[PDB]
Order: structure tokens, then C-alpha cells, then sequence
């Protein structure tokens, strides 16, 4: 009983998750690092316990992906370098496949920004081109890119992309729910 | 006072409701619910009686349902497999896995549906089987002492014939009583109409909801897209489920090639070249795939005709057929594949090709075995005409047609996976040419390839279930093989493409061929049960001269005359035109308003 | 015992068996026939 | 060079064609169209011979189809009396009047179908009939010496008998020689069977054209409309063709009105009344309504079984059943509309209640004609069994009700718009209440009732055209003088209206009634001719014991027995309901992506 | 033989009249004014033919209509106050039933501006509006009218209705064909 | 002559030879019953 019966039951109005997915997620949570993580945390302990960002960006699922740690402050508390349990398990229910279309691309504009003014600018997009392609393309080749991405998914004119111009741009991709997916 | 109530109890509702679907903090996510809650506990005592139970009715049914779905995830396996695939490989690979699961529940539902009516109380009833009943089923249930000598000569038993010729697993196995027994009163060959007809009801159903699930309530916007390349190739550039080292470099290089590839060609747009060379090339190799289509449908011919024997005049030669097919459904393909390299164009416009020269490979071998299965089935009974029982034969043929598929596509996997594997790792130092630099190489997950054996496996059971109750029971243990087999051999031989492709990028597009060859496999149990005349020696329905006479015999015996003659007019061919014509009219209908929103669309997306 | 009436079943028996052994053998290791582009680049390189 | 000519020719007819369509003055349109004739004449010493070929061809259809529509608009009829109707009432009054001449239009095109193939062979004929055709024609094309004397009574020419049931215009006068004589062997069973098929295609072909014209080349951009209430109130708010000063003061008077209770329906945004006495006078209204719609159904039953008789035992009775149904559905609409006092709300849905009403009692009235008919017949023919012609009786039957139809129109304009208008002229002054300022008041055009009784009668000429050749001969005379009547009551007697609104404000809505009734109407006429067999003794069907015997005896003549074998089994129905389903199946797609599409469309407008 | 074979053809290739159309527009144009209309008029004697705006709105067809005169201003030449038979064909031409959707449009919006600035003012609109009702609306009640016209067919928020806004929004009207359309 | 022979076709000839007298003298002249509504208020106010 690691978790009482008000707590699942909070757990489940908030996230996607059952009782049977807290509990692998809590068990993932302790492996992550056993002395950290006490076993007992009823009451208000989850919201207390905390890891370090690279201990969390140590596990398989986010070890390669080159925006683990824009997925790491995005989805943490205002504690900076620190991850709880309670940013660990909302995480982990925005990237399943359960989640709605309309939060999948709310956390992906947030984190495909980096400044943190809710825009999409120059150089954030050069950011995420030179983060995705691991400076495998020339400066002229990646001005380019950032030049139509601009210019193709702008109302506008404000050289920089809204939330609203980035969801109604990539919320008709077919691609993006099976992509911005995390299995656990 | 009223009015108040109710808007606030909605809007507890609504913020309630979308509380999980918020892109909030968790903290805030709890201040919201205990702010909910006490407010609900507030409002409490502000409406009456009838108020307080259907809350109280609301609230029982939001806990059941919830208690139903953590009952529920605890029976959903191969999840640590596909999650394993999923990062080794990536979300394409992995969308296979996922598709098969789904088609095995589908099959398990349909196993349950055939089995709790059909195989069990008629296996109750031969349990308790009095004189007079066994008297009866003796002819149909009990081997005869001539045959059951040779019940078993590893040709008997591979053909199915001998013990399991008369096991519940044919339609030949079921007995003619109108009731299985007293105190029950079970009518057999009514279940057994209405589990067949009612098996095809749920696969229709089944498919349009998961397909209404995976666009309707997930794509709906994704109507009306156009452009978006930067964006969707860079936005949605990354798969978020890769989880390997190897397969993160493969997926960055493929990114980048993606993104030089489309800036050459938004870059040039010259398109001026023609050789009459790459044109002889295309044309010679479009002839080729129909000259070999037309080999195809004469081999089954052929095969077909050859078994032309009931008696036990010779069996290695009888058992051709299942495994001609089964030959050209695996080899086919590849060949395919082949003549895919002199037809050089557009990978995603090859694949498009390839598969729909598989598609009309697979439907024309579909047709011709109908055909030719159906014209030898007549022409024998005529022949002979106690009489052989046709059903059983049928039901035969397709239960040893997938069979022979099992073992085909567990022959492919060994040869084309491991053993390949195994030759490029340890004999590409000393061959003639670099086998793993060149296009031998180790080998990629076909999805699309695989997906298709998949639909055609179930077509085959969709088509024999009638004249074999017992073979989505058998598909059970296939399909569980199939997984267990495919994943080891995705794990273990085969390595990631360095660039995959979808043919056409949409959910509902193998559900969409999935109801299309329901629908195709469909057309011919309807033929056989509007037409054909049940055996008068096996059966459930030897006593009536059609298969429907066990419901109109019925419905006939509950409605009058007058208006049984008057709602038989319907069906006249007078009047049913006009409905066909009626559906064309308002398929039009339709088709103009679509055309119509699209070019509204176009011009408002132009202009602004 | 018999040639066409038994041996059949003594060769399935003894199938059944081995691949039961294969399969249980095949599902406690983790074999990946298959290199990585590094030591195929390596290899060509020497 | 080749590329450069190609862009400028294209450029060139581009211009030439979009000079009409453009905004521009005469004299740049002029200056335009000059510049292009010296550019093209310097370019054709550009291109080969084929390019010159090509334009010469061309040129030459664009000239031969400018020189056919210059013919074609000098036989365009009642262009003045449309004008003038247009410019004193209105442009949404005289949408009935273009409708109408359509219709003739329509009509005159089915006459020309079924008077060159059917009608004129036959008379030529029987004009060089020699001994042995007028020996077999005889019993069919002469009236008997015995009835010849009362071949003129009031009522034998009143109910179609006499010299009129042994003229072309009946069914039964046609012969059974399957040649009509040497040198032309023209089969006139088969033009007859391939003129009633051609008839209705051509009618389904020409309303779908209309309406693919109106609606996909001119308002395919009005899908997917919202809100805009005071931008299409003002912008589209004066008709242009209104040309009088009584008219235009009521125009401006209407637009006033419409303007300030938009405004005020827009400010208060308040809905809240709830009143027993509305509520119960609302559903007695509805209950009277279904109570008047049995009692038509009984009336037209009666009325149809008083008429057992098929000998001359009496006339002033057996003429009952056109002057009971024509009432019905010239007196039920008025009735209506003083039930619709009774429901008071909104006048665009009592509008669309009202022809709501209309349509359903037309059809029920339709329908239980049809059946009742067809039990006659079927119940005259078994008692009588040379034998009797039902088909020349239907047709009979359809031709007086169609007369009768026109004669009560007459009587209801006479009734209505003439002689009230002069009570109302003449005794407003000493009336006991105010006549003029009342309900009586002088009368409107209702648009939507012509059009409906127009639609009616036209289902009624296609339903009987079968067994009466010459019904749209004679529905072109009732067609002309229905023009010519109800033009001139709208000019004498009518008022225009203070404030007309439309039942759903589309083009294509009376179009798509019209299919509708097109549809309902060539399901009984498939049934006939699917199940039925044609008497014995009457008309070029006699020799066959079904009505497309004609036809499959000659499909048969020219295609083998087992080719013909093998597709009379698609016929099955276990095929016919799969291809039902399937087309259901298509129609939830298509009106799946309607949805998605709506939904897409609504969502990006609440978005931008 | 009042116009050539060559007049006839240019007509119809500018126009959507045929012969007989071009004949009864003559007809009607002759009635309108005999002494000024000569009888023989081929060569370049239409474009120098002219009468006067009052003339051509004596007319039954544009003598009830609030905006004659716009009409006859629009559809006019660069001579003011002058009607010639090339614009009196231009503009019985506009009005037809065989006229497109496009070119009613944009006749229908250079009509109902005023000053001619290519924009549908506060003041264009309001003068419209006391047109159109006849100074039967208070003028609150007109003020109001103006402000849910521009709130309502506004998406620069320039307070102003350009062409491109006209069009997409009173285009999906079904009555704007049906009333914007004179038979002659 | 004949009552019930020959009398109906005397009084449809006379009927027919009436409505198209009146047909005649009705397309040349262009009646409007109706009085338009100033005239109503005219004799309204007086
Ligand atoms: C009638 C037709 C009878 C045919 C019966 C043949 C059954 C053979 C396949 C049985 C099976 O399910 O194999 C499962 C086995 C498990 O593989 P897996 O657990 O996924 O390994 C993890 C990866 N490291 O996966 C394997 O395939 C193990 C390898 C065995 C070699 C292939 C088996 C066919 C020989
Ligand atoms: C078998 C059934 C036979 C019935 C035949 C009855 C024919 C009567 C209608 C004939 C007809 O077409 O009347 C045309 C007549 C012309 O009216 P119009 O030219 O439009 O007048 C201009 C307005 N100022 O319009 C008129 O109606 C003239 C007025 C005659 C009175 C009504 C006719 C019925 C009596
Ligand atoms: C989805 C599941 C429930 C469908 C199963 C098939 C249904 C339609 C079949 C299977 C068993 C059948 C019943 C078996 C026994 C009887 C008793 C007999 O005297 C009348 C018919 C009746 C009552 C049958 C009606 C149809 C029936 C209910
Ligand atoms: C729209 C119009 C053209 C349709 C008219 C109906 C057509 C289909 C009918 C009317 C006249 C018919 C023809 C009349 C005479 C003959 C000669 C006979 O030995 C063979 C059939 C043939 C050749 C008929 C074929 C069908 C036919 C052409
Ligand atoms: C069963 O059938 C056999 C046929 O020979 C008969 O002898 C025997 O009496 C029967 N027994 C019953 C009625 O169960
Ligand atoms: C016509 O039929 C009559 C029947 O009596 C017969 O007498 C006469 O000879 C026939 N004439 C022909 C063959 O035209
Ligand atoms: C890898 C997960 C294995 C546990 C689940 C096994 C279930 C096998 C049977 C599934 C269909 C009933
Ligand atoms: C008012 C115009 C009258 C001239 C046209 C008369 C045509 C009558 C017959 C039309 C159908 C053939
Ligand atoms: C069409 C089929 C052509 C090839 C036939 C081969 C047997
Ligand atoms: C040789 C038959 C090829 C059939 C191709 C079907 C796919 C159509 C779309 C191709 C692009
Ligand atoms: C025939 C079955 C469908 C084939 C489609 C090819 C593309
Ligand atoms: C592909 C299926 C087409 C219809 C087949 C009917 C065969 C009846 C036996
Ligand atoms: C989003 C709906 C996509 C539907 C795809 C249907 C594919 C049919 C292929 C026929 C072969
Ligand atoms: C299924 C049981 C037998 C499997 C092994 C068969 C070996 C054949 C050689
Ligand atoms: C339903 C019809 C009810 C009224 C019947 C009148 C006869
Ligand atoms: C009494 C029957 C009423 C039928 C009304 C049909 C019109 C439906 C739309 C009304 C708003
Ligand atoms: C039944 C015919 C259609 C009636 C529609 C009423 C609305
Ligand atoms: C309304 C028409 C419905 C079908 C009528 C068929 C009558 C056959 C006689
Ligand atoms: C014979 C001519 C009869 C004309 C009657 C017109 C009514 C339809
Ligand atoms: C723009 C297309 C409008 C189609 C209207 C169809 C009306 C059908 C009425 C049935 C009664
Ligand atoms: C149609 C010819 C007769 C018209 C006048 C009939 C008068 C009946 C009284
Ligand atoms: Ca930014
Ligand atoms: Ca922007
Ligand atoms: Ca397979
Ligand atoms: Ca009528
Ligand atoms: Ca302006
Ligand atoms: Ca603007």
C-alpha cells in the first residue's frame, strides 16, 4: 500500500493513468534511484520528493532524444533541476497514447520553444534544427529551412509562430501522434 | 434558484470532465479538484430529492466504469513486447504488432460468439445423447470401422480427414434434431444460421469503430491539408519512441536526408528528360507482372482441377493446391519487389505500386479458388448424384489453405531472416562481392507485406467459418504463433530501414482494405445462402431445400399470409432497382457536396 | 513399430520435443545476429 | 520555341475567353481583344500545319456554336409576360413562371421522344395497312358497330370511351406485329419498351443538369454560410428587377421591418413563456391535421372501390374518383393554412410546416391512389377471367385525372383571385367588418403551392405515360393554358405580397422535390413492368408473358446460354444485399468526411 | 442593317448578347431619345452617341431603383453626366441573368461606395442605408446597423470593408444573384 | 337537335364560341381590379 485510496483515486481524475500504471511508474521512479525515493510516501511525500534532471535523463526512454532536457524543464515544478514524482507521472501521461491531440501539441509548442515567450522565433527554430539534425547541415541550408517554416506558417507577419499558428499548422499532420508518443 | 443550480452543477461537471485533458501543473490539477469538490459539497443541500439521485445514478456509473477499466488493463498482454519493438525499431514497425493484437481480439470475440452457442450445447447434448439421438448422429459423428483402420497415415491426418473429419470442427459434425434436447429446447441449426450471421455483424461493426475511434475522434481536423512540407518534416521530424543509439543515428540521417532532398527539389523545379530506354524498361516490366498474374490464376486452375478426386485414389497430389497458393501468396511478392528495381521512380509511388499489385494479385487468386472451388464442388455433386457432404469438403480446403500458409510463412521467416542473416555475417569476408555492403544486406520489416498476409489470413477465416465453426479457434493458436514468431525474428535478424515509407500516411488505411475484403468475402457465404442447397446426409440443415428455410420457416410461422405475400413484393427486381438507383443519387449527392466544401476551402485559403 | 502407422508419430513426438527445447532454450538469451553500421565501417576500413 | 508558342497561344485563348467575364470598359475590352487578333495573326507563322489544323477546328466549333445559340434564342417564348410579372411582383414570383416554362420545355422534349419513335410509325403504319395487318388490328383499332352508336354521350366522351379509347393516345391501340411492314422492319414493341425507358432516363438526366447547373456553376460557394444576418439583409436587401412604385414602397417597407425586428430579436436575447393554451391549441391543431389526412386516405379508398364497374352500368358515379381527389388537393392546402392560424409562430417554419403538410398529404394521396388501382385491377381482371385492357384502363383513369385537375384549377383561380377580388372591389364599403383591412383582403401568389400542384401533375404524366402514349401530348395544352391562366390572374387580380419569405432559400429545392417525386414515381412503373403480365387481347405486348420479354428475347438472340447462365447469377440476392451494404457503406463515408469537413470549417472560423 | 457584321461580332465577343439582343437594346436606346439617336450608326458612331443621366433613368427599369444614379455613375464613361450605347450595353450586359457570380460582385461593389476609394466606409454604408430605407430608421438604429455591418465583415480591423471581404462574405448569400439582376 | 345525342354539342360550340370571344376582347385590354393602397387610405381618411 504504497499509495492510499484517496491518492489513486486523485491520481486517476488527474492523469490517464490506472492504479496498475501508477505502480509501474512508482516502481520505475524508485529504480531510478532506490536512496532518494523513500518506499512509504503517503501523504504529501510525492510532491516532495525530488530526483536530479540527469538522473531522470539517465533512463532509456529519454537517453536519446536530443530535447530530453527541454522535456525535463518543460514538464518540471518551478524547482529548477529538480524533477518530482508528481512532473514525473504527468510527464509520462502527456506522451501516452491516451492523451488528447489538443495537450500533445500544447506541450510540444512549449517545448520546441526555448526563450519561453510563448513565440516560435529565429532562433529558437534554429535551435531545434541544429538540436534535431546534430549540425549536419550547412548555415545557408539551415537559414533556409528556418526561412520557409517562417514564411509558410505565418497569418501575421510577425516573422515568429502562436500557439495557435503551430496547432493549426502541424495538428493536420498525420504524423505527429504517432511521433510525439512515449511508451511506459 | 433553478436555473442558477443547473449552471453551476454543469459547470462542476465540465471543469470535473476536463480536468485530465488540462495542460496545468499537477499541484494546480489538485487545487481545482479539492476546489471542485467542496463547492459540489456546498451546492449539496440546494436541490431536491430527484437532483441528489440521478447525481448519486451519475456518480455509480462513473465509478463502474472506472473499476471496469482497471479490470480490464490487467488482461491486455504483449505490452513489454511491443514496447520493446517500438524502441528498437520505431512507432511504424510497431504499428503491425499493435494491428495484430487488435485482429486477435477481434478473433478471440469471434471464437466466443461461435462457441458459446454452436460447439458447446451441441457437445452437451451428444454428451447426454440418449438412444434415439444417437441413432440419429451415428451416420455423422462415428468414423466408420472401414476408414478408421487408416485414421491415421500421416496423409489422413494431414488432410484432416479420418478423427477430424467428424469432430465439431466441420459442419458435417451437427446433428438435424429441431431441439437439441427436452427441458432446454435449444433450436441447433437456428443458433448456427444466426452465429454465422451474426459473426459477420460484429466483424462490420468491430472495423467501423475502431476505424470511426481512429479518425473521427482523433483526426477529424486533419481534413483539407495542404503544403506544411518544413513543417511537418521538421515539427514532426523525430520519433519520440526510438529509444537505440543506432536507431537514433539512422533516424537523424534520415531527417537530414529528408530536408536536402526536399530543398533540391523546391530548389531546381526543372523536370526535362525523356529516354525512350527507361520507357521500354517500364512497359516490359508492367507486361511481365500481368504475364505473371495470368500464370498465377492458370496454376490455381490447374491445381484445382487436378484434385479431382473424392475417393482415396492418390493424396500427394491432392494436397496441391494449398500449396501452390500458399507458394505464389509468399514468393509473389518478392518477385515483385524485383521488377519494382526496373521501374525505377519515387520510393513512396513504388511502394504505392507494389502494393496495389499485391492487392490485385491477392483478390484475383481470392476469386479464381472461389470459382474453381465452386465449380468442382458442383460438377462432383453432380457426378455422384449417400450424398457427399460439400460443406465439410469446403470447410476442408480452407482449413488446410491455412494451414499450409502457417507453415509457408514460418518457412520465409527461417530462410529469408536467419538463415540469410546468418550468411551475411559469417561469409561476407569471402564472397564475390560485398553481400552486406550491397543489396543482399540482412533484411527490413515489411509492414506493409506483413499486414497484407494478415488480411488475407482473415479473409480465408471470414470466407470457411460457415462450413467450419471451429476455425477462428484454430486462427487463435496461429495468429498467437504469427506474433511470438515475427517478433523474435524482427528482434533477432532484421535491422532497421534506413529510410520507411507509408503508402498512404492514413490510420484507417489498412482498416479500410480490412473492409473492403469483408465486404469481398462476404459475397459469397451471401451466394451460397441465398442460392445453394444444403447436403441431404450432413448438417444441421439436411431437412430444408435452402439455407434461410430455418428462419422463414419461422418468421412464416408468426406472421400472416396476406401480409407475408404483401412484403414479398419488395423484393421485386422493379423495385429494388429504384433503391439502387436512389443510393447512386444521394452518393452524388454527397460527392458534390464534398467537392464543393474542397473547392470553398481552396478558393478561401488562396484569397487569404 | 509400424512403418506407415507409427513412425509418423515417433518423428512428431520427437520434433514437438526438440523445438519445445529450442523454444525454451530461445527465450532465455538475446541473440542479435545482425552488426551495427560502426563495425561494418571498421571492418572496411581494415 | 515550341514551349514559348504553346504558352502564348494558351495565354492568348486564356485572355480571349475571360475578356467577358472581366470588369473592364468597352473601349479597353475592345482594345484588349484587338491587341490579341494582331498578336495571334503575327503568331501564325509560328507552328506547323497540325497547330493551324487544330485552331482552324477550333475556330470553326466555337463559330458553329455562337451561330446555334443566335438560332436557338429566337424560339424562346414568353419573355415579355415573364418581364412584365418580374417588374410588378417581383423576382422571386416569377421564379415560378421560369420554372414553369422549363417544365414545358421538359415536356415538349418528352413528347418529340415518344411522338417520332412510337406514335408516327405506328400511324404510318396503319395508314398502308394491307389486309392481313388490318384483319389483326381490327379487333383493336375499330370500335364495334354496337358501341360505335354511343360513341357520343357527355359521358362516354366525358370518361375517354368510345372513339377516344381506340385512338394512339391509349395503350391498347398498338398491334403485336413484331415487324411493322417490308423495307423498314421497324420492331414497335421494342421502341415502345425503349421509348418509356428513354423518357425517364432523359428525365433524370435533364433534372440533374438543371441542378448541377444551378447549383455546382453558379453557387458552389455559397456551402459552409454563417451569421452575415445584416450583411445579407442590406447588401442583397432591393430586388433589381421591381420596376413599380407600389411594389417599391412595399420593398421598402419589408426591408424596414426585416431590419428593426432583427435588431430587436438581437437586443433582448430573452426566451422565456410557457403557456398551456398555446400548447393545447398547437397539438389540436396537429391531431386535426392527421385526423383530415385519414379521412383523405378513406375518401380516396372509397372513392376508388364505388367504382367496380367496368360495364356502362352508370357514369355519374363512376367519375368520382378524379373529382374527389382533384378536391382534396385543391381544397385541403387552403384548410391548412387556417390551421396554421392556430399554430401561431415564426412565418419561415409555418412555411416550411405548411409545405411539409402539403408534401405529405400529396404523397400519402399518391400512394394510396396507386395501391387502390392496382387492387382494382387486380381484382377486376380475376373476376372477368376476350379479355379486359387494364392497361388502357389505368391509362384511362390518369388521363381524367389530369383533366379533372386542370378543370378545378381553372375553377379555383376563377373562384379565388377573379371573383373575390371584385366582391372585395365592390362590397368593402358596406360589408359587415372591413374586408379590405382583414383577412379576406384582395390575394398573394403562392409561389410554393403552384410549384407544388406543377410537380404533382408532372409525377402524374410520368406514372401514366406508359399506358398512355399521348399524356405529355396533352399535358403541353395543359401546360400553356396553365401559363397563359395564371399569368393573367396574377396581373388582374393579385396584390403583390408585404413580406414573402422562402421555405429553405436554395435553387435546387424544388428541383430536388421534383427528383424525389421522379423517383416515387418510377417505382411503380418498374414494378408493372417486372412483375405484371400484359393482357392478351390489348396492346404490342401480347405475345409475351412479361413486359421485357421483348428485350431478354432478344439478348438472348445475339449472347451464348452459358455466358447468359453464369450472369443471371448476380441477379441472386445473396449479391443484390451485399452491393445494399456497400453502398451504405459509401454513403457513411462520404458522410463522415461532410462532417469532418463542417467541423474543420466551424473550428478554424471560431479560431480566426 | 444598323451595325456590321464586324460590330456584331466584337459586341458578342465583349458582351453575352447575341444579334437579337444587341438589335432590342438598339431599339430601346432609339425609343429612349429618337432625335438624339441617329439611325445609321456604323463605324465609331457608338462610342460618340451619348445621353444624358437623366434620360437613361426615365427609364421603367432603373426609374424605381434608390441607386440610378450610382449605376448610371458607375457604368458611365470618363464623360460625367454622359450615358453612351457602349456603356448602356456594358451595363445591360452586367445585370443579365447569363452574367457570373464575379463580375456581378464587382460591379455590386463599385456601386455601393460613394467617394470611390475602393473601400465601404462608416459614411458609404450609412449613406446606403438612407437610401435603401428611405430615412425610415432613427439614427441610433442606423448607427447600429453600421457597427454590426463593420464588426460583422471585418478581418483587418481597418473599420473599412475592402473587395476581397465584400465578396466572401455576401457571395454565399443565395438572393444576391437572384435580386442583383435587371431583364431587358 | 337529338337530347341527349346532339344538344351537348350545340351548348359546347356556344361555350367555346363565347370563351374565345372573351379571350379575344381580354388580350386588348388590361383590367386591374385591385386599388392600391393610397386609394384605400383616401377613402379610409374620408
Ligand atoms: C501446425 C503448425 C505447427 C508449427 C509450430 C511451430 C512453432 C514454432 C514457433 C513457436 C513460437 O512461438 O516461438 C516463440 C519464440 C519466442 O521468441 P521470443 O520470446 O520473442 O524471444 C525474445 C527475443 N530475444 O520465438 C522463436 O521463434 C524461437 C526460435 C525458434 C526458431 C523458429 C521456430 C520454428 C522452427
Ligand atoms: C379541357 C379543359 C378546357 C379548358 C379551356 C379553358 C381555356 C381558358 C383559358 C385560355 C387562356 O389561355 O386564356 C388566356 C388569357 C390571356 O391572358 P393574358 O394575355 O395574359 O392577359 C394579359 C393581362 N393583361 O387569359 C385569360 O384567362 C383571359 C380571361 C378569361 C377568363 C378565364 C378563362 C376561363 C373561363
Ligand atoms: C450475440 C449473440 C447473443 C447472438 C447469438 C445468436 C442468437 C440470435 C440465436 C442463438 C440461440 C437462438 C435461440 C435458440 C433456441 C430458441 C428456442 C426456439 O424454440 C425458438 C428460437 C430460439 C429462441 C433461438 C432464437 C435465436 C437465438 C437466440
Ligand atoms: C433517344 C432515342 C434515339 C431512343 C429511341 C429508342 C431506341 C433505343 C429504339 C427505338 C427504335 C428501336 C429499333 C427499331 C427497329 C429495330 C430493328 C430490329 O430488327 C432490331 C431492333 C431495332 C434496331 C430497334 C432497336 C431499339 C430502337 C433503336
Ligand atoms: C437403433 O437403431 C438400430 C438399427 O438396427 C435398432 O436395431 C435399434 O433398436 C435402435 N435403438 C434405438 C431405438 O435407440
Ligand atoms: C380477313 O378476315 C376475314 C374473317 O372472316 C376473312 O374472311 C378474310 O378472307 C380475311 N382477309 C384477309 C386475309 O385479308
Ligand atoms: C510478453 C508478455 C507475455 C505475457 C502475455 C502472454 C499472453 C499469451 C496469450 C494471449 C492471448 C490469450
Ligand atoms: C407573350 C409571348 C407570346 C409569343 C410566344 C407564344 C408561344 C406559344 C407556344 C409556346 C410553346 C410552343
Ligand atoms: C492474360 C494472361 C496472359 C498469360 C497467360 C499465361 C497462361
Ligand atoms: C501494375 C499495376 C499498378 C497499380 C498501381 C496502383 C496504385 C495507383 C497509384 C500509383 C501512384
Ligand atoms: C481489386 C482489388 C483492389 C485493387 C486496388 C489496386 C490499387
Ligand atoms: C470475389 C467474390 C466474387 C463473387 C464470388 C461468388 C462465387 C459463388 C460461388
Ligand atoms: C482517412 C480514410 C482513409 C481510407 C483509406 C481507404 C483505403 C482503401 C484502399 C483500397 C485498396
Ligand atoms: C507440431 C508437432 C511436430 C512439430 C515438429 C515436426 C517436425 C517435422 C520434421
Ligand atoms: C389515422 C386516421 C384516423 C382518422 C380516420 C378517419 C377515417
Ligand atoms: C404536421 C407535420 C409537420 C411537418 C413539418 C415538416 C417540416 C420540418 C421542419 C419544420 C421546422
Ligand atoms: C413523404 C414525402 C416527403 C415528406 C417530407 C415532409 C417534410
Ligand atoms: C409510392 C409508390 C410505392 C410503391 C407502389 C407500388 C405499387 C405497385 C402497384
Ligand atoms: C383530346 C384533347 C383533350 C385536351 C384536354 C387537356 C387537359 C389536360
Ligand atoms: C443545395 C441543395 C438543396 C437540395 C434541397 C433538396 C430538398 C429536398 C426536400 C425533400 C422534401
Ligand atoms: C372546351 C370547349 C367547350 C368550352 C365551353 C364549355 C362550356 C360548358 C358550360
Ligand atoms: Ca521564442
Ligand atoms: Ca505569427
Ligand atoms: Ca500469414
Ligand atoms: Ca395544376
Ligand atoms: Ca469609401
Ligand atoms: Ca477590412
Amino acid at each position: 500500500g504504497v499509495f492510499t485510496r484517496e491518492q489513486l483515486d486523485e491520481y486517476q481524475d488527474c492523469t490517464f493513468f490506472t492504479r496498475k500504471d501508477i505502480i509501474r511508474l512508482y516502481k520505475r521512479f524508485y529504480a531510478l534511484n532506490p536512496h532518494k525515493v523513500p518506499t512509504n510516501m503517503q501523504g504529501n511525500r510525492p510532491a516532495i520528493t525530488t530526483l536530479t534532471f540527469e538522473e531522470v535523463e539517465k533512463m532509456p526512454e529519454l537517453k536519446e532524444n536530443p530535447f530530453k532536457r527541454r522535456i525535463c524543464e518543460v514538464f518540471s515544478e518551478d524547482g529548477r533541476g529538480n524533477l518530482s514524482f508528481d512532473d514525473f507521472l504527468d510527464m509520462f501521461s502527456v506522451f501516452s497514447e491516451m492523451a488528447p491531440l489538443q495537450l500533445k501539441l500544447k506541450y510540444a509548442f512549449r517545448i520546441y520553444d526555448y526563450d519561453g515567450d510563448e513565440l516560435l522565433g529565429h532562433d529558437d527554430l534554429s535551435k531545434m534544427i541544429r538540436s534535431l539534425t546534430r549540425d549536419e547541415l550547412s548555415d545557408v541550408e539551415v537559414e533556409f529551412i528556418i526561412e520557409r517554416i517562417i514564411e509558410e506558417a505565418d497569418l501575421d507577419g510577425d516573422s515568429s509562430i502562436n500557439f495557435a499558428e503551430f496547432e493549426h499548422v502541424v495538428s493536420r499532420s498525420p504524423d505527429f501522434i504517432r511521433t510525439f508518443h512515449i511508451r511506459i | 434558484t433553478r436555473q442558477a443550480l443547473l449552471e453551476r452543477i454543469r459547470q462542476k461537471k465540465e471543469v470535473i470532465g476536463k480536468l485530465r485533458c488540462q495542460a496545468w501543473s499537477m499541484t494546480r490539477k489538485r487545487r481545482t479538484l479539492k476546489l471542485a469538490q467542496k463547492y459540489l459539497e456546498q451546492h449539496e443541500s440546494k436541490v431536491s430529492r430527484s437532483h441528489l439521485y440521478m447525481e448519486e445514478m451519475r456518480k455509480r456509473a462513473r465509478l463502474m466504469k472506472r473499476s471496469f477499466s482497471n479490470f480490464k488493463t490487467y488482461l491486455i498482454p504483449w505490452e513489454s513486447k511491443i514496447k520493446r519493438i517500438e524502441s528498437h525499431f520505431g512507432s511504424v514497425v510497431s504499428s503491425y504488432f499493435t494491428f495484430l493484437r487488435w485482429i486477435v481480439f477481434v478473433n478471440i470475440m469471434i471464437t466466443l460468439i461461435a462457441l458459446v452457442f454452436v460447439v458447446l450445447p451441441e457437445t452437451l447434448a451428444d454428451s447426454v445423447a440418449n438412444e434415439g439421438r444417437f441413432n440419429r448422429t451415428k451416420t455423422r459423428k462415428q468414423i466408420p470401422a472401414n476408414e478408421r483402420v487408416h485414421a491415421d497415415e500421416l496423409a489422413v491426418v494431414w488432410h484432416y480427414d479420418g478423427y477430424l473429419r467428424y469432430s465439431p470442427l466441420f459442419y458435417g459434425y451437427y446433428s438435424d434434431d429441431p431441439f437439441l434436447g427436452n427441458k432446454i429446447k435449444y433450436a441447433l441449426p437456428l443458433a448456427y444460421f444466426m452465429v454465422t450471421l451474426t459473426i459477420f455483424a460484429y466483424s462490420f461493426f468491430a472495423i467501423l469503430r475502431k476505424m470511426a475511434a481512429n479518425a473521427r475522434m482523433s483526426k477529424l481536423s486533419g481534413s483539407k491539408a495542404e503544403q506544411y512540407i518544413f513543417n511537418w518534416k521538421l515539427f514532426t521530424g523525430w520519433d519520440y519512441t526510438i529509444g537505440n543509439s543506432e536507431t537514433a543515428s539512422n533516424t537523424v540521417m534520415a531527417v537530414v536526408i529528408k530536408l536536402r532532398e526536399s530543398i533540391a527539389d523546391i530548389k531546381k523545379d526543372a523536370h526535362g528528360k525523356f529516354r525512350l530506354l527507361q520507357f521500354s524498361l517500364r512497359v516490359f516490366a508492367n507486361i511481365i507482372i500481368c504475364a505473371m498474374l495470368g500464370f498465377s490464376i492458370y496454376c490455381i486452375i490447374f491445381a484445382v482441377q487436378k484434385s479431382q478426386v473424392q475417393d482415396d485414389g492418390n493424396l500427394f497430389t491432392k494436397n496441391q493446391v494449398p500449396s501452390v497458393v500458399s507458394t505464389i501468396t509468399h514468393v509473389f511478392p518478392m518477385i515483385f519487389d524485383l521488377i519494382g528495381k526496373m521501374e525505377n521512380y519515387h520510393p513512396r509511388t513504388a511502394l504505392r505500386a507494389h502494393l496495389g499489385r499485391v492487392l490485385i494479385l491477392y483478390t484475383v487468386n481470392y476469386i479464381t479458388l472461389i470459382f474453381a472451388l465452386f465449380e468442382k464442388m458442383t460438377a462432383l455433386r453432380d457426378r455422384v448424384n449417400n450424398d457427399i457432404c460439400w460443406e465439410t469438403i469446403i470447410g476442408q480446403e480452407i482449413v488446410k489453405l491455412v494451414t499450409m500458409d502457417l507453415i509457408f510463412t514460418i518457412l520465409s521467416i527461417l530462410v529469408i531472416d536467419l538463415f540469410r542473416g546468418l550468411w551475411i555475417k559469417y561469409c561476407s569476408s569471402w564472397w564475390c562481392w560485398d553481400i552486406e555492403t550491397t543489396f543482399p544486406e540482412y533484411g527490413e520489416f515489411k509492414v506493409a507485406e506483413n499486414v497484407l498476409h494478415i488480411i488475407n489470413n482473415q479473409g480465408m477465416i471470414w470466407l470457411g467459418l460457415f462450413f467450419a465453426p471451429l476455425l477462428p479457434a484454430i486462427n487463435n493458436i496461429k495468429l498467437i504463433i504469427l506474433m511470438y514468431i515475427r517478433g523474435w525474428a524482427v528482434m533477432t535478424c532484421n535491422v532497421p530501414a534506413r529510410e520507411i515509407f507509408r503508402a498512404s500516411r492514413s490510420s484507417n488505411f489498412y482498416l479500410g482494405i480490412l473492409l473492403i475484403w469483408l465486404l469481398l468475402c462476404t459475397l459469397p457465404v451471401g451466394f451460397v445462402i441465398a442460392s445453394m442447397s444444403p447436403s441431404r446426409s450432413c448438417g444441421p440443415f439436411a431437412r430444408y431445400q435452402h439455407f434461410y428455410t430455418v428462419v422463414t420457416r419461422e418468421i412464416e410461422k408468426r406472421v400472416d399470409q396476406t401480409v407475408l405475400s404483401y412484403i414479398r413484393h419488395i423484393a421485386s427486381p422493379g423495385v429494388v432497382i429504384p433503391i439502387i438507383l436512389f443510393l447512386i443519387l444521394i452518393i452524388y449527392f454527397l460527392f458534390s457536396l464534398v467537392r464543393g466544401l474542397r473547392e470553398a476551402n481552396t478558393d478561401l485559403q488562396a484569397q487569404l | 513399430v509400424a512403418p506407415g502407422l507409427r513412425l509418423w508419430m515417433l518423428i512428431a513426438l520427437v520434433g514437438g520435443v526438440l523445438l519445445i527445447m529450442i523454444v525454451i532454450v530461445c527465450c532465455f538469451m538475446r541473440i542479435r545476429i545482425p552488426r551495427t553500421k560502426r563495425q561494418i565501417d571498421l571492418i572496411a576500413a581494415k
